[PDB]
């Protein structure tokens, strides 16, 4: 959940809330096949994830009744009337104690 | 996306645009510090003998945020420029580094 | 394309 992209910065910077950044390549949640992560750049969040909170290892899934259609969304986008989103599978992680 | 009225035929989004809903009257247009480059949509060609249409390559589903060093400024574009010296660009998708 | 995730169209 934290980067540092410059020599010598006195603290861990958290990834801003559109972003998310995992522990590493093997470990990574939802991340696509060329991007590794090596501590230096936070990655956006997939299409239908979202997050809102800062320096979190894993983007959080949207719910059932929203969607989220772009990248690196702060909030999800809420189902208008007419339309509606149901993903069973739909599921955050959970996390190792 | 389709415009017309008694097609039988959809129309493919171009570069610079993307259609994220489903049935749109119109292509959305691409906001600055964002582009869609989708180089194989092409529109469906009549069979002047028969009149059936054939090839369709649809478009882009959503916008690609200009990385990380990289901005854009223009809202219809399938590019981004890197900015020159003196500035810098540490988010994805920024309209102006 | 650097900190993209789910990749996208090339530039
Ligand atoms: C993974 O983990 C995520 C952790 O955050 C989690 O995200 C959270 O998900 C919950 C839903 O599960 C979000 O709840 C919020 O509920 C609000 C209202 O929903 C309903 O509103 C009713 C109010 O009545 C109005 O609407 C009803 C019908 O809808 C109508 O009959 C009335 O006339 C009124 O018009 C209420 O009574 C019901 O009980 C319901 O609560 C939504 O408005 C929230 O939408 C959000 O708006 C926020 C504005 O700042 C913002 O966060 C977003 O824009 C978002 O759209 C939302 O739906 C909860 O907010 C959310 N947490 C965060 C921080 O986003 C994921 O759900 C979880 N994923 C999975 C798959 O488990
Ligand atoms: C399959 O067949 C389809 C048949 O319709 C075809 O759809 C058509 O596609 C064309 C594009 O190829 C659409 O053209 C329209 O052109 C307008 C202007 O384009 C550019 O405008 C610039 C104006 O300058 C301003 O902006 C620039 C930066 O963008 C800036 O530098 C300046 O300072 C100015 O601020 C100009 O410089 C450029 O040279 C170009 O001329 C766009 O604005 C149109 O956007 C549309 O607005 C319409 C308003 O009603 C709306 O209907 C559309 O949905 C869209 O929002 C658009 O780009 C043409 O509109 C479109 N046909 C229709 C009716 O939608 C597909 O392209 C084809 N598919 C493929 C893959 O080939």
């Amino acid at each position: 959940g934290y980067y540092t992209d410059v020599d010598g910065l006195p603290i861990q910077l958290p990834c801003k809330p559109g972003t998310f950044m995992p522990f590493d390549t093997a470990t990574a949640n939802l991340l696509d096949t060329g991007l590794t992560v090596d501590g230096t750049q936070c990655y956006t969040c997939q299409t239908g994830t979202f997050n809102d909170e800062f320096s979190q290892p894993v983007c959080k899934a949207c719910w059932s009744g929203s969607f989220a259609s772009k990248r690196g969304l702060p909030t999800c986008e809420i189902a208008q009337p007419g339309t509606f989103t149901n993903v069973a599978a739909a599921a955050n992680a959970t996390f190792n104690t | 996306f389709n415009d017309e009225f008694s097609q039988p035929v959809c129309k493919a989004c171009w570069s610079g645009s993307f259609a994220s809903k489903r049935g749109l009257p119109t292509c959305e247009i691409a906001q600055p510090g964002t582009f869609t480059n989708v180089a194989a949509a092409a529109n469906a060609t009549f069979n002047t003998a028969t009149l059936i249409p054939t090839g369709l390559v649809k478009g882009a589903q959503a916008p690609t945020p200009c990385g990380m060093g990289y901005f854009q400024s223009s809202a219809e574009t399938t590019t981004c420029t890197a900015c020159a010296v003196g500035t810098y660009a540490d988010q994805a998708g920024l309209a102006a580094c | 394309g650097g900190g993209v995730n789910q990749n996208g169209d090339p530039v």
